[PDB]
């Protein structure tokens, strides 16, 4: 996917955010004060609208194009259909 | 760094299933037993050091510790043609030969009386690890040594090694037979409740279904514990298989665990191994793998529970092609031959491997299966209510209270019935579709 | 032209818990996925693997007011000189008769459940 | 999905039929004695998972559960060089060798008590098929085994899969014999109760009529078994050649049925085969000799009292046909009124256009199978009912039956059936009716 330029694009800010995520866990290895609880809220909503849209532009990819590898990436998401019930989104639970 | 897997050897047969297991690996990776490398090996593309040591004259020694209180069985160890592959000196063994006599307490209580030595030898051999990962213990929970030693050295493993992983290989005793040891579901308990505490991963292997489908599958009457030790011995190759083969991706048990264990109390993985036959695309194999009179793990099917697959990896050794990998697990989700977890998207993966070079395979490819399925609950609500049938007769009870953890009351026990109340309780609400919200 | 049966009735036995969803919820891959598994559960096995790599799901323009029963359609794609035998209007013709035809095999499924 | 027929094979009778019917698809098919796929059979067509599924070892295996009460039938099959093409697991053989005696009641007494084995074949035979569209009992309706258990399986396997298509193959008793069985009457009407209630579709076949078509149109001076056997693999053979070879049409058997019979109640068909012998047939030929009296394989009266009528026919016809020739005799035979339908529905008959297997050398370019519901079956049914009268006004061979526990206090189970098929004839003959709307 790395001819992909907007899935690279979007790829490269979800892994920032999962970067991020385990730079706090790791900073408040104890209870995290109410500073860290908002920025796990805020990175939980972001990854949760990424993850969103990386689902729906895989749906609209796959509808526009056939790609195997991407059709083969969100069956392996949704091997369960865990995705397709929460619609796509990693992540989907408020903060 | 390296990650090193100490493997602890605990009573009768986690003894014997040690030995087969290093014996299986010699055989694997061409090492010889007395620890010479053989001819044939010499261009291995295994990493050893994961959980051998290389010796300085590129002897191959098991990062194996064989632990047992009656001499017999690390005598015959040392007896055996594989003496020379461990280490001597980080081999502790009780001289007292009374052992723990099937009691949980009482293995406990020894463990205590040989913390020194056994934690110096433990000690000794991490410093002799540049990265030690954590300890695999070989032990059977029903047993004196692997439950009573066992639990005594779960704690005193949670108390020296906080940052280390534990991982058992807790060998479930054959449930259909009456045993000998009427107390042995208070042994199992106790094992269990010092697992849920204090240890990190339990893999379960049921010695009755594993006589069950030696009788079944293998048309063995009468199994023999060496038969069972040589099904033992290919599984415990099958997990080391992506250690011995070096990959691209998961070669760390981190990743592994991380992978099979979702819920940290719910750290029971079942098995499945393939071929399980006496003497092909991926779509067949992992077939074959999912049909459920293969799975050698005497889970009940209950249909009034709606047991589900947790997660299952399927590791395929030999030569696959990958295009007929994704192709099979295509045709596996179009069919749904699997039921998974409701709470959690379906972990199923895939892993392609090597077959070792030094071992000569008859199969041109193998399969393992790893699952988390929800009918371990049956197993774990079927020894609850072996523990209360137990119980509830106060049978054997007077030499309990001659020993100090049942001396004044059972409250271990209850508490151990408890705990494994919440366990089964745990698996119904993973078997409910508001598990993720439990 | 739905000529060996097997593989049409058994895309609607598949297909029926599927086609009844709203058009809204389909996605490619699920389709795909149920195209490969009667593939391979049909005899179209046996056919050429090169016919076989051909054989694919089309799905129509999606709007309002439809199911995946008046929404799916199979397609089969063409290159090269072959491509010249089957023009445009030869595949837009084929998937017409494609689209009647499946209508009326429906309609025999559903009668013959009644 | 795949639509799987379980094929149940009842007694000797039953047994020895659903013998050479396997051994006859195993020759369509390819397969040796030994499972094994003939090397001229290896390129095939037809689609075996069907009424076979596929071993391991590349051995096609009959979804054929063969269960007798006498070990010498079983035996001889396990003795034949086909043993090692159905599944030993299975055949189920009771160890009390006694049977049901000729006795429905104890054929049913009998059913209940070896319930749990059978439906423990059933059962992992089920689960061996992946898609189950049902099962197929082969049977007589004059034995003990196959009338009384029959009857007690048809409740039972009702019960378990109430999802699951059940088609019979019932053996019809000679009518023009004297049957040995005094109460063979009471047994047949018994098993035609349970017809009535649990089947879906009752295919009459009457020893009697075979025989004579044996003797009559296959010269055999006093027929063999075996040759009545012949006949009826090729009857079963026509009537799975849908099956066997994959066409655009009526690949069910679900649809078959649907096709045939219109009125729930009303699921009693009549067969028909051409050619029955030891030149291009062309579809008119073909159609012509199928709508001759002559050419029908079952013995009904023929009462002149009631004007018995088509409520449908297929026609099958398998090898080289010219569709346009096909479409052409539809309309002659139309045309030709040749023959005299249902007032109160649309005369249904249709033309299926199929390819012989390529495994099966056959000296004719083109045979055909006719089915079809006609009213004049009830007058196979009016003389059955009228010889049950004739016993049980009788008390004939009574003193058994009040022995057995289903007819130890009475028989009301008998008058209650005796009533059924008394509906049933009557319904026939409404069906005649142009009322039959109303009926």
């Amino acid at each position: 996917f790395i001819l992909l330029k907007p899935v690279f694009h979007c790829l490269n800010e979800i892994l920032d955010l999962c970067h991020s995520f385990c730079s706090l866990v790791s900073q408040n290895l104890g209870p995290l004060d109410e500073r860290g609880a908002a920025q796990l809220s805020i990175l939980v909503k972001g990854f949760s609208r990424q993850s969103s849209l990386l689902f729906k532009i895989l749906s609209s990819v796959r509808n526009h194009q056939i790609n195997s590898d991407l059709a083969q990436l969100l069956l392996r998401l949704d091997y369960n259909k865990y995705y397709t019930q929460a619609g796509g989104t990693l992540g989907s639970f408020g903060m | 760094m390296p990650r090193e897997i100490i493997t602890l050897q605990l009573g009768q047969c986690g003894n014997q299933i040690g030995f087969e297991f290093w014996k299986q690996l010699c055989a694997e990776h061409g090492i010889s037993p007395e620890g010479i490398v053989e001819e044939f090996a010499t261009e291995g593309t295994d990493r050893k050091d994961v959980f051998f040591y290389q010796a300085d004259d590129e002897h191959y020694i098991p990062r194996a510790v064989l632990l047992d209180l009656e001499p017999r069985v690390i005598h015959s160890i040392l007896n055996s043609p594989y003496a020379k592959l461990y280490n001597p000196e980080n081999i502790y063994l009780s001289e007292h030969g009374g052992g723990a006599g099937n009691n949980w307490a009482s293995g406990f209580s020894q463990g205590e009386k040989i913390h020194e030595d056994i934690f110096d030898i433990i000690d000794r051999e991490a410093d002799g690890s540049d990265s030690l990962e954590g300890f695999v213990l070989c032990h059977s929970i029903a047993g004196g040594t692997g439950s009573g030693l066992g639990s005594y050295l779960l704690e005193r493993l949670n108390d020296r090694y906080p940052k280390k992983l534990v991982q058992t290989y807790s060998v479930f005793p054959n449930q259909d037979e009456m045993s000998d040891v009427v107390v042995q579901p208070y042994n199992s308990l106790l094992t269990l409740k010092r697992l849920t505490q204090n240890a990190d991963c339990v893999v379960v292997l049921d010695n009755t279904a594993l006589n069950r489908i030696a009788t079944d599958r293998l048309h063995i009457q009468n199994p023999s514990f060496s038969q069972i030790n040589q099904l033992v011995s290919t599984i415990m190759s099958a997990s080391t298989t992506t250690l011995r083969y070096p990959g691209y991706m998961n070669n760390d048990l981190i990743g592994l665990i991380a992978s099979l264990i979702p819920t940290p109390r719910l750290h029971f993985l079942m098995t499945g191994y393939t071929p399980l036959t006496t003497d092909t695309t991926v779509l067949d194999v992992m077939r074959r793998l999912l049909q459920p009179k293969n799975v050698m793990v005497s889970t009940g099917r209950d249909r009034q529970t709606n047991h589900c697959y947790i997660a299952i990896l399927n590791i395929i050794q030999g030569e696959v092609d990958p295009t007929q990998v994704h192709k099979s697990l295509q045709r596996i989700r179009e069919r749904k031959l699997a039921n998974f977890i409701p709470w959690g998207p379906a972990s199923i993966q895939v892993a392609l491997s090597r077959k070792s070079p030094y071992l000569p395979s008859a199969h041109r490819v193998s399969g393992l299966m790893m699952a988390n399925h929800t009918s371990i609950s049956s197993l774990f609500e079927s020894s609850c209510q072996q523990y209360d049938k137990l119980r509830k007769r106060e049978a054997f009870l007077e030499q309990f209270r001659k020993e100090d953890i049942f001396k004044e009351n059972f409250d271990e026990l209850d508490r151990s019935r408890e705990v494994v109340q919440e366990l089964i309780d745990e698996y119904h609400a993973a078997t409910r579709p508001d598990y993720i919200s439990w | 032209l739905l000529g060996q049966g097997d593989f049409i009735r058994h895309l609607m036995d598949l297909l029926k818990p599927e086609l009844v969803r709203p058009a809204t919820t389909l996605y490619q891959h699920n389709l795909t996925g149920i195209l490969e598994t009667a593939v391979r559960a049909t005899n179209a096995q046996f056919d050429s693997p090169e016919i076989l790599k051909r054989l694919d799901v089309r799905l129509l323009e999606v709007s309002p007011g439809d199911t995946g029963w008046d929404v799916f359609s199979l397609d089969y794609h063409v290159d090269g000189p072959i491509a010249t035998v089957f023009t445009r209007e030869c595949m837009s013709h084929y998937l017409r008769a494609f689209n009647f035809l499946w209508r009326a095999k429906r309609v025999e499924y559903i009668l013959t459940d009644i």
